[PDB]
Parts: structure tokens; sequence; C-alpha cells
RNA sequence: GGGUCGUUAGCUCAGUUGGUAGAGCAGUUGACUUUUAAUCAAUUGGUCGCAGGUUCGAAUCCUGCACGACCCACCA
RNA sequence: GGAGCGGUAGUUCAGUCGGUUAGAAUACCUGCCUGUCACGCAGGGGGUCGCGGGUUCGAGUCCCGUCCGUUCCGCCA
RNA sequence: CCUCGCAAGAGGUGCACAAUCGACCGAUCCUGAUGUCUUCGGAUGGAUUUGAGUAAGAGCAUAGCUGUUGGGACCCGAAAG
RNA sequence: GUCGAAUUUGGGUAUAGGGGCGAAAGACUAAUCGAACCAUCUAGUAGCUGGUUCCUGCCGAAGUUUCCCUCAGGAUAGCAGAAGCUCGUAUCAGUUUUAUGAGGUAAAGCGAAUGAUUAGAGGUUCCGGGGUCGAAAUGACCUUGACCUAUUCUCAAACUUUAAAUAUGUAAGAAGUCCUUGUUACUUAAUUGAACGUGGACAUUUGAAUGAAGAGCUUUUAGUGGGCCAUUUUUGGUAAGCAGAACUGGCGAUGCGGGAUGAACCGAACGUAGAGUUAAGGUGCCGGAAUACACGCUCAUCAGACACCACAAAAGGUGUUAG
RNA sequence: GUGAUUUCUGCCCAGUGCUCUGAAUGUCAAAGUGAAGAAAUUCAACCAAGCGCGGGUAAACGGCGGGAGUAACUAUGACU
RNA sequence: UUGACAUUGUGAAGAGACAUAGAGGGCUACCUUUAUAGUUUC
RNA sequence: GAAGACAUUGUCAGGUGGGGAGUUUGGCUGGGGCGGCACAUCUGUUAAACGAUAACGCAGAUGUCCUAAGGGGGGCUCAUGGAGAACAGAAAUCUCCAGUAGAACAAAAGGGUAAAAGCCCCCUUGAUUUUGAUUUUCAGUGUGAAUACAAACCAUGAAAGUGUGGCCUAUCGAUCCUUUAGUCCCUCGGAAUUUGAGGCUAGAGGUGCCAGAAAAGUUACCACAGGGAUAACUGGCUUGUGGCAGUCAAGCGUUCAUAGCGACAUUGCUUUUUGAUUCUUCGAUGUCGGCUCUUCCUAUCAUACCGAAGCAGAAUUCGGUAA
RNA sequence: GGUUGCGGCCAUAUCUACCAGAAAGCACCGUUUCCCGUCCGAUCAACUGUAGUUAAGCUGGUAAGAGCCUGACCGAGUAGUGUAGUGGGUGACCAUACGCGAAACUCAGGUGCUGCAAUCU
């Protein structure tokens, strides 16, 4: 879907705590990294003999992803998410409906 | 293995044998789920009738 | 337990691939699409698309 | 496979019955409801929010809190082996009064009025309602209403 | 080709009309369903005879062509065909179904025992009740050794047992015999085409006078 | 042995999923040619082997009917 | 006794599962070449995409039914 | 239980218990006062919030039926490794 | 069968177990081989079989719910017990009454919508074709073809105006009603409402019937979680002592009288005896009991004989009886 | 692998293998190298063999099709 | 099987890659192209 | 002698590696498999008029789509038919009349909707933030979905109000791990600072076997535990199918329904075929045939006595008593 | 009693085809500078009750009208159904007792009532 690149949502910011403009964009997991704990304890049960200790996921059924919509407020800069239900195409730039006009030939 | 799948048979019978006790309900309900606003008005409301009669009367 | 031997050939490479799986098991499809794209001057390497 | 939709089973149910379509009636609306009284729950699909389940049309039970435009009613469930006791969320249309609660209530109020007449005779009252007791020796009256006498009737084809 | 009739015999589910749920059927085999003179004005045939049948049973489409077809003919070939005007009064509608198995050795391909029982469509029928009227006839009240019969006939070609009454009431029509005549001789009667119309009490003056001049005039 | 399908003009083929038969080949007749053949045109031949209902009426619907063509046939 | 597949100029087939267009080869037709036919040269037409219904701005391709043909199973006893 | 009542009853006090509305203690989310190495500090006041809480303690140890868990675990019983 | 050699064999000697040897059969490897043997780990593991040791007394089930790589199992709730605790005629009841709600099934209905459908009548067309009358015509007239009007015969699990019976919710008051008036940060134009109240009244027909071997309340735990038959309702199925549901009852778990016999049918449920009375069934004899009483029907060179239940059909017959 | 002799062993290198005295900077580990950073470390290019890209090979595994029309009776179809 | 480090030593050349300068090119990344004080990979 | 800091050897690293090792291979399932999903859900019907309900019962649907198809207001009335207007015709645009909904509401099906929830316009983010309460499926856990509220801050409207997603019923996910958002808060436990890491509250990344394992075959060499809960032989009930018999009688039979036949229909019987079933047997009833030998049954091939004949004789047909 | 504004119930009020309406009431009807909105002063806006009507609207009446309603020993105790039977029936089903009880049809009767405020010969 559709949705547009601005948002006057509610923010929660100390100062603010009103309704401001805020800035729409994807969420994008970024990188995973090591030195978390839950890697490195990985890494090392994973030395060694035995091989692949832990369970490699196979069977998907989802074909998509729920959208996630990181907005920034104008004023304070302090963020906030928001969730979607699921779907294939997604742009989070314009391009708005036309009326009622005539098929592309 | 073609089992048995379900029936509702055999079951009043043993319902009723402690049998559909009811609710059992009490004078002064509790006030859960009733209005917020209401619930905080009546509270200051118990607060004030009770100084009423405390202080009064003696 | 049926098993099922495709043969398939690429649409992009072209080359002849066959594969054998048990069939309940899921191979997964990819997603296809036509973009009736008009074409211009082919220039360079390159073609030229004009989506309309 | 199997289906049990919040409105399972459903068709003719919140049917909106014949010729009385739409336009919400405006009497519905302005019926006042007290905390404590009791009501009976006829959905009404012409109205969606704040509608009631399935099993609790035609269902009957007490008032207990009131909102902006709903009222929350308690209502004893059976299930299993015992009787549960709910707390629904219906809006004030899919409500009417129960006629029987307010048929009591005027008995009481004509009950106090007897105690008060009696007083003023000297007591001695009977108010309770007894049954159709076993009607009385009587005697009839004949004087031109004679016994009619009828028959049995022979067996007719006419089809 | 077709199992006996004793299968379909009962009403023993539920019926099961040709719907927007169950279609692709075998069409029914009785499409006419009157036959002799059938521009017949009611005032020719007075008599009538019904074939009632006694029990509460379902009739194949087959049995009720093969009944018709035989009544038909002993009265055309005997009285004249338009001696009479014998309509049918009933329509199959409800449906039968088949499994339908393998037959010379089934073993290994067997379609599964009692497994997707549900069966396709197989051959149209009535459901029939007791009391209720397969065929009317009516003819010239001379005419009645020739449709009693006729009835007497074709029942043979039925289900169980079927009894054959004697109706009154110039009978395709309601309203009885000495009734429709003082009616006729009164003038409360237009003999609209085959069927016959009636008078009324009710609709506006006007259009009573158009449709019935006769009925309330010194005249007639 | 049984279930299904078909049997059309001298021979073959559509038949329309119900009101008069179409097309090819064959035969005859004319055109053409010095004769012919090939070709071109025109005609001749049709109740679709026998019953019952019959849509006004049916080879074409259905069921019977005799000659073909398919498909099936203990068991361990 | 069931499951899956096919369906188009006169023929073999793409198109088609992507919906607001029917293309190739051969055959047919016309003129040309030639003493005449073939080959060739230069042009031309021809398919309600089997039938019937529905969904659809639009169905030939989307869904359901006959319809005619091709495949798969018929295993353990 | 006390009081009055010949008794019937009435009136007072009402443990344990049950329901409830409050008070407090903690977490959460607000509030932010007097003071302030001017970023510390936390008063008071709140809240459809939540805790296995306090609200004059009820525990500990041994012993007995019972039921659980780990154990050769009611007894016998593989193919195996 | 082969029998001069790819021969047969003695002794010595070599090869050792998931290894050997194998002119290949998964053959052979001390009666063991699709992985020897002996000991130990080991009393391995077992949602599966088998068994599981004295008496009596009391109470006494389930085979259903939801989840599980669950479908022979377990958790789970339900049923059952034992321990009691708090009170002492409470407030309740597999029920009726009076009252009032909801329901969309059996029925009915379709000259009422929705569809499904039999027939003709009359209209209609310039707004469908095929004809005759005409060079043509918003033409003179027939044949159909749809339409329209009034009628017709027929229907429906997934159609309905209408609409039962049976089952079903709630009220039948002390935690009530009224009169006066207090509370508040809610609400009101308003000490109007609001919920909660002190005070005063109204009680022995305190506000329908009948019943209450007490009422309520907590703990904990066993077995169970394969069901089945019968009346009626009912889905698949040609049908089934088949399969699957609905409401009660049974049987499992239960004997006794009667169904000759039979788990479930009828009768009726058991402490140990005597008496008397019957239930269902019977009463020629085998059996205890009337070869009782009364009115009739039947002649069977295939009689008939009492439910569940051990069969019978469509069709006939001046055999007979009555209408 | 086949299985005396005789006679013969056709076509297919797409798949799968096997193979190549085979190019390249596609893919590319560890160390090593460079940048940044207070350092852990982060990012980078470089990059072995293979994998990939191409070449060979079938007494290697193996495999080796439909549908129309057409001869001067009918049929059949060298021929298309 | 291939790589790295260790095994682990003594030398000689000849070439490539990183940093500054000069040319012939499609303000400008690079493309071909010579030279310099150092290091490094062969 | 060759060979030479190369090999060889050691350590790490990538490849290769059924040669070998361990493990594997789901459920439901009128036996198993093959087939479907009835395995998470939603509509209508089955369903037996509250709810509750089964089957591999019936007809369908879901994993999406929508910054508007959400939200508020305003204006208007839809399908269809009638009658008309250059090109205009079954349909292109316009206009009046009728028009209870026969349309349109993102998508199945059922509801719901008429100054509307439908269409056209206007302004917008309530598809927002904090946390409860509640209903549904229910164990009264979850998950999802929904309802009524509060406390904020907004939307639109003149206002009353209405709005915490899509008119309503489906449209979707636990632990651990990663990641983000926030408070810029708490810990690194000898003390600090800065990196790093770990915590809290709210989400995302997925388990469709949908309350959530990382998983391919084969066995005719097989094995163990079990199973009549379950197949294959018999027996049983059942009959479609098989066989056999009627009743009716259109036509055949030169003439003529029934000498002999006998369509379309129809009511049966049979356990000799095959199926349908799963009650009995899986600590085993020895499972096809042929041989051999006994009886039994007729639904009568022949033989005895008969009647019927489309019986002149002969032959042959139909029937009756007869095993 | 009429008529207006605001209603409650929602057709005993709606629809078809006609005819009556004095008083006031609405009602149509006159006009576009301003506010306002339309392709268009039709719609809605504003300005005039002045320039004119009862033609429509609205109200009321009429019709053996449709429709709708209300009741009837009208059908009909009809179907249908709860309870019981070692009741009948080869069965399908039917009758019996205790009870409960419809729809169509037919007939007759009705064709809005009424609250709040204002106003009218």
């Amino acid at each position: 879907v559709n949705v547009p690149k601005t948002r006057k949502t509610y923010c929660k910011g100390k100062t603010c705590r009103k309704h401001t403009q805020h800035k729409v964009t994807q969420y994008k997991a970024g990188k995973a990294s090591l030195f978390a704990q839950g890697k490195r304890r990985y890494d090392r049960k994973q030395s060694g003999f035995g091989g692949q200790t832990k369970p490699v996921f196979h069977k998907k059924a989802k074909t998509t992803k729920k959208v996630v919509l990181r907005l920034e407020c104008v004023k304070c800069k302090t963020r906030a998410q928001l969730t979607l239900k699921r779907c294939k195409h997604f742009e989070l730039g314009g391009e708005k409906k036309q009326k009622g006009q005539a098929l592309q030939f | 293995a073609k089992s048995k799948n379900h029936t509702a048979h055999n079951q009043t019978r043993k319902a009723h044998r402690n049998g559909i006790k009811k609710p059992k309900t009490y004078k002064y309900p509790s006030l859960k789920g009733v209005d917020p606003k209401f619930r905080r008005n009546h509270k200051h409301a118990l607060h004030g009738t009770a100084k009423a009669l405390a202080a009064a009367k003696k | 337990h049926a098993k099922v031997h495709l043969v398939a050939i690429d649409i992009f490479t072209g080359k002849k691939l066959e594969d054998l799986s048990p069939s309940t098991h899921n191979m997964e499809v990819p997603v296809v699409k036509r973009n009736e794209y008009q074409l211009l001057d082919i220039d360079d390497g390159f073609l030229s698309l004009m989506n309309m | 496979g199997k289906s049990h939709g919040y409105r399972s089973r459903t068709r003719y149910m919140f049917q909106r019955d014949f010729r009385k379509h739409g336009a919400v009636h405006l009497s519905t609306y302005l019926k006042v409801y007290k905390v404590g009284d009791i009501v009976d729950i006829k959905a009404n699909g012409s109205i969606q929010k704040g509608m009631p389940h399935k099993f609790y049309q035609g269902k009957t039970g007490v008032v207990y809190n009131v909102t902006k435009s709903s009222v929350g009613v308690i209502i004893n469930k059976m299930v299993g082996n015992r009787y549960l006791e709910k707390r629904l969320n219906l809006r004030v249309e899919h409500i009417k009064h129960s006629k029987c609660r307010q048929e009591f209530l005027e008995r009481v109020k004509a009950n106090a009025a007897k105690r008060a007449e009696a007083k003023a005779q000297g007591v001695a009252v009977q108010l309770k309602r007894q049954p159709a007791q076993p009607r009385e020796s009587r005697i009839v009256s004949t004087e031109g209403n004679v016994p009619q006498t009828l028959a049995p009737v022979p067996y007719e084809t006419f089809i | 080709a077709r199992r006996p009739a004793r299968c379909y015999r009962y009403q023993k589910n539920k019926p099961y009309p040709k719907s927007r749920y169950n279609r692709a059927v075998p069409d029914s085999k009785i499409r006419i369903y009157d036959l002799g003179k059938k521009k017949a004005t009611v005032d020719e045939f007075p008599l009538c005879v019904h074939l009632v049948s006694n029990e509460l049973e379902q009739l194949s489409s087959e049995a009720l062509e093969a009944a018709r077809i035989c009544a038909n003919k002993y009265m055309t070939t005997v009285s004249g065909r338009d001696a009479f005007h014998l309509r049918v009064r009933v329509h199959p509608f409800h449906v039968l179904r088949i499994n339908k198995m393998l037959s010379c050795a089934g073993a290994d391909r067997l379609q599964q025992g009692m497994r997707g029982a549900w069966g396709k469509p197989h051959g149209l029928a009535a459901r029939v009740d007791i009391g209720q009227i397969i065929f009317s006839v009516r003819t010239k009240d001379s005419n009645k050794d020739v449709v009693v019969e006729g009835l007497r006939r074709a029942r043979y070609k039925f289900p169980g047992q079927q009894k054959i009454i004697l109706s009154k009431k110039w009978g395709f029509t309601n309203l009885d015999r000495p009734e429709y005549l003082k009616k006729r001789e009164a003038g409360e009667v237009k003999d609209d085409g085959a069927f016959v119309k009636f008078l009324s009490k009710k609709g506006s003056l006007e259009n009573n006078i158009r449709e019935f001049p006769e009925y309330f005039a010194a005249q007639a």
C-alpha cells in the first residue's frame, strides 16, 4: 500500500505531549553484529564436534512481512513506531489516486 | 483407528449430580469494570458521608 | 511415498536442469510479472525501455 | 473445515423482520435505564456497533453500569456443571425494558394500597395470588335453552 | 442400467431439487403433462376420475411416463382422441443419487468403500403423499366406463397400491356439479380458454360490467 | 457371457443436439479436343435394415430389434 | 472406479495461465514470369481462439458445467 | 455474650469467616514544592495501573495415612546400542 | 552327476567381527550369521501384553470438554470418594402456576418476493422473424418467437409473507416499598438528578404452587478420558446386527420374575427369614393356575398361534363371512 | 564392463558424472596487508584450491517423439 | 587436496603493486603512458 | 650419490569426502498406501425453531486488498423499464416519467444499509498515545478478532455528536535468539571516566503439522513389542451387482394382446458370483484348484404318468407331480 | 374542528383514478445590489409580502378499487405435535387415551389516532 511521507501524529517526549508533524520512514533491521551475548553463546556452542547444535528453520509459509513505520517528530527529533497489516506492495512515497479517470489504453 | 469423535451423551446426568449451583450474590456488589468516573465520584461521596455520621452523631 | 522428478529449462540462463523430491515438501516458487515496456533506440550494450 | 465465527448460524436471527426495515425508531433511545433494572436483549442487525453475541439473543438480565450510549448487563451463562456470571456491554439499541418487572412493580404498588385500605378497615388482607380454584357449586338455567342433542356424523367422501 | 425403484421408494431423505447448488442433472423422462383435447372448454367434459395415491412414497419419472402412455393409448384407440383431457397432477423435482461401484473385480482400484459417499445424480422423481392425486381425466359422463378401465390399466405401472376414486365438480376446477350448474344458469361464469374464470363481489364494479354483462341485468 | 458405441445414396463421409436431406467418389449426359484421357459443368440415385410413444410431425428423441466396433470379466 | 491434462485460419502450432491486440509455417487466392505447369517475384484475404453459462471497464485466455480426445493409478494379500 | 423482656420478641456488643469501599508499603506513569558543587534534590499530591504485600504476627520440628518427582522404583518381558 | 584334473583330501600355516574369507548365495566364519561368540555397561528402555496374594462394612464413577509429532498415551476440566469447616430452616429446586421475552423448525404458502415449473385464453409490436395480399407504406391479413394481463397444475436442506407443539430466558419483593431528608472532586439551567445513606413508617398470608433425610463452604486425591443398545428426531448410504449425530432411558457396573433360550426389551432392582398382596407374563399337558364364561371368524392333499423377535410384497380367487 | 567362435557394435555430450597441457580478476577461508578508531574492534581491497565460465569423452551412467495431408476404384501411403 | 605460519639457513639478479612529478585523453572519475626518493609481492 | 630450504613433518584454515559414522522419514485416514485436508480459520445448510453439536456430509471462501475503499461533514438517488433528441444503430451524450432497492457497498456467503453505511464534492489523520474492564472460541488459559468505557492529544462539523481502522461476521502467531523504539533511565559487584555489553517497558524478524522439532528412501534378508481397536480366507447381517420369479400388458406372432413371445413400467425372492460391512479369530481355524467319497437341495437336463400347443405324423416347444 | 412548527406510534396513515376546500394558515409565485452557491437565481443562498392565484402541493371526500389492518363455532379441532401403551398394521403409516394446537381459504367489520406550542370566521 501507499502511505504519505508526512503524518501529524501524537508525540510523547517530555516537551511535546501533543499532535505534531512526523517524517514517515520504513523500518529496516540493520546489521546483526557479533559481541551480543546471544551470538557469542551460539558460536561457543557451535565450535568443536557435534556440528550443527541449533535448529535451522525450513518450513516457511509466509510470503510477506508485516511493515513498520519509524516516525520522526520534527520538533524534538524523538522517534516512535507504528505497524500495519501485511502486504506485497509498499511505497512510502506519494503518487496519490486519481478520482475516476480512464484506463491507460 | 476410526474412534467415536464427539457426543454430549450422559453429560446432563453428570451435571445434575452436584447440580448447577447458582452464582451466590452479595449485597454491595464488586465495582469492577464500572465507569471509572462514577467510581471516583462514589469514592469521594463515601469519604464525605462517613465524616458526617462520624463527627456529628455523638 | 511418491516422489516427483521434474526437468526444467531456465528462463534466464537457458540451461536444462533437473530435480527429484518427495511430493509433499515444498519447492519454493518464484514470482513472475511482465513489464510490457516499449523499446526505443538501443544504446550501447544496454537496451532502452519506456514504460507508458 | 468447521466454522464458528462471532455470528455463526445467524441467518434469520438478525433478520430485520418484515416491512420494518431501517431507520431505528426513536422511542428506543429515550427509554431511560436505571442501574439494577431488568432488561431483555433483542439484538438489532440494523446497528453493528455494540452488538451482542448470538447466545444472548432473547436472554434476559440485570443492568449494572451505564455510560454514554450503552449499558453493562450481567447474565448467568450455563457452562459445564455451573452458572457463571458474565458482564456484557450492549449498546442501548439492542435493549428494551422488562415488562414483567414493570408489572410486578405495579402489583407491589397496589399491595401497599391494599394494606392501607385494610388498616382503615381494621386488619385482615389475604394478598397473595392463589391459582385457579376449582370452580364452585352452581345452578344452571334451562328456561328456553334446552339440551340441543347431537349425534356422531357418518363418514363422507367429498374429495 | 437403472437399479429397481424399490431403492427409491420411500421418503428416506430430504427433498433435493435442481438448484444453483445441484445442477448437470438427468432430464425428466415425462415431458408431456397433458393430452387429448387440451383446448377443451370445461362445459364439454363434466365427469372426472382421480388416480389417488393411498401411500406416502416417491414416484420415478419412468413410472409416470409408462403410466401416462398406457392410459393415453388405451383412451385414444378406444374412445377417440378428443373424448378426454388427461392431465398429470405431479411433477418430478426431487432427485435421486447413486454411489456406483465397479462390477467384475474392483479389488485394487476400488473407489474406497464408503468414502466420498455422496453420490452424483441418477434420475428424477416426484414426492407423493397419502390421498395425493396422480392423473386427472375429465370426460363426458357417459364415457366413465373407458377412463375407469384406462386408469385401472395404468395403476399397475406404479410402485405400491394407488386407488381410483370418483370425483364430482366438473373435475378439473373446484366447485360441485349442481352448484356449478347453478352458477352457469345464473350467469356467474365467463368461459376463459380451457379453464373457467369466475365473477366476484370484490373488484371495482366498472370492470365487472365488460367481463360479466349477464349476472345483474333482468335479461339474463 | 455382460456394459458402451455405431449402423447414411452404387461405395465413402457430414448428419440438425426434433420439419425433408449436404459433400466426395462412381455412373450417365453435354462442353473441350483430330479422337481421347485429365479437366469443366449438369443430372441420376437416398423410408439411414424392423416396432412403440409423436414435438403438428421423428431414420435425426427415446427404448426395444439383428449385423459390426470398443471395454470388461473366478481365486490363492 | 477415480485423479490430472488438452481444446485455436483448410492442417501443424506459438498466442494465451499477464485481460483493456489473434501471430508464424504451410495451404488458398490474385497478378507476374513461362510455349504450359512447377520454382521463384509482388501483393491479398481467411480463425465467434471446441460448445454453453457465469464473474468481469473488458474474457480468447478468470470460474463452473456438459462436450470430444491424451495421460496417471489399478499396490499388500 | 450482655441488657430489657414471664415467654414471644426487642436493643447493645459484635470473634472467625464472606462480600465490599477506603488507608498504607513497593514497581510502573504522572507531579514537581522548600532547598540547590545549577544538576543534584526530592516534599506534598495523584492514577480504569500492577505485587506471591501491611492492615496487632502463626511458625518451627518430629511422627502417620495419602499423592508427586528423581531414582533398578509394583514384578517379569525386547528388537537393539 | 562328475571321476586326470579349475580334482579330492591329511598335517602345518595365514586371515578375526560392523572385521575376515567369499568361481557371489548375503553364502561361510565350531547345529549361531542381513554382522559370531563370552563377560560387563544392565535390573538398559517399553505411551504395549501377562500377572499383581485376607474378610467385612459404607460411599461409589467414567468412556465426554480443551491442548499435545495426540489418535492404544498424557495434561486438562467433568464425574467419584475421603477430610472436614461455617452455620441451623437458611436460600434453593433436572418441577408446575401467573406473567412476560426470544426463537424461525414440523405445518403452510406460493392467482405473495426468491427461484423451480403444466396448460391453454386474451392482449402486444411501429419495439422479432416466416408467409399470403402489394412497385412501396409508422402496410390488409395468417404463422410462430419472445413480452404484457388475468387465470391455471406443480414445488424447495442451502425460498418465505405466515407460523405451531416440545424444549428455553427472566420476575414473583427485607439486599423490599414508601416518607423525610444527609454525600460528592460525577452529572443539572436548578441542593435537578446520581449512587450511597442516618432517621421514621410497613410485618405474621413477607407478598403463587409443591418440596426441602439439613443449608451453605473449603481442601485434597483415586480411577477415568476405546464405549454400546433402545423409544422418538435425524445425515451419508440400495441397504446393513453399517457408518455419524440429537433428547431421555438403560447396559457396562445388575442379580431377581417374564420374554423357551438372549447384556441392553417388559416387569421390578436385590441385608437375612416368615407371612400376606400383586407386577409383567400366563392358566390342555410338559409347569404353578378355569379342558372357565360369553358372542362370532376360519378347513388350509404347504393352517394359525400375542410386542422387541427371528420376515414377506405387488397382484389375484361366485372358498366363506359381514357391508 | 562383457562373456567361446561367426557376424555385426548405428544416432545422441542436453542431464549426470569423469576429465582439460584451459582462460578470468564472477565467487571466494585462514593468516598477511591498508584505512579508521583511545583500544577491543570496525571497514576495505588483495585472494589458494575448488565452485562457477568454456572444451573433450557413451564397449561412462544412460537415452534414442508426435500430428496432419496426399497414387486415375476401394484401401494403403514411397511423397509433402 | 590446497593455502598460511613453524620446520629455517646463506645469496644473486630480473619483474609486478602502493606514494609524488611529466605526457598523449573522454570543467573530470579514469584510460593509456615515462620519471623520482621508500617500501613491499613475486 | 641424488635432492635441497623445496619436500617431508607439526599446527590452523577452505574445499572434497554414502568410503564411513549417527540420525531420519508427521497426523487425520469406513485397513494401509496412492488421493484429499475435513490439520489454523470464515459463510450458508446439514442441526432436529435459544445455545450446544458428528461424519472423507452438501455448496462456497481465507494467507490478500485499501492514505483511502480510513475518519468527519455536505449535496444528491440506485438497477430497470417507458417516452423522446443531428450523425445514433442493441447499446456513446442529454431530458422528463415511473421506479422499496430488483443496484452499489475491495474480495466467499449471509445479514445490514435509501435526505443512507450507496454515488459525487469539501477538509483531514483516531489505521494516534497510557493502561485496564469486557465478549467470542474457552480450561473460562493463550493467540487472533471484537464491545463498552476512562485519561490524554487530535479530526470534522454550524452544532448535537461522531471517530482508538476498513458497516458486520474470516484475513493470522508462544519461549530463546537478533533487531528497533522509548525512558537517556538501572548493572559491569575494589573506584571512576569513556567504548562495549547486559537489563526494563512497546513492537518487528517465524514456526500454514497454523498452542510453535532442524530432517529422504528401501526391505521378498528382515526383526521386536503388540493389535481382531485393523486388511487379506471362512462365518455372519446386507443386498446394489449377479442369478431367478412374478404382476401389467404396447407390439410380434398372415388374421388374432397373453400357442410361444413380450417393450415401457413394476413387486419380489435368492446366498451359487462380486461388492459393502468390520461383529468373531493376529499366544495363527493350514489360504486356489484338481483327485477321491458321502450325503443334501431344488429353480427338472434325461427317465414314469400327465395337460397346453401356431400339436395331422415325426420332431419340438410351454407347463404340472416328482429328486 | 381547521391550519402551522415540533413530534410518538409507524400503511386502520400507503398507492391507483377522480371530485370539494369559506377564514387564516401554509403553499406556489415576484426579484438578484449585498452574504452565498450553481454549467444554469432550476436547486440552495439572500431581498421583497409588495406584483398574482387555490392550477398544483397540503387537507378532506368518493370506489361492491389494490393494499393494509381487525375479528369471526370461516375453514378446523383440519394439519401438526408433547406424553403412553406386549395398540392395529407385512410395512408405509394409522387409530386410540391424556393434553397442546396452526397457515391458506371463506365471511364480515375498519381505511389513522394522538401529544407539545401557536394561531384561525
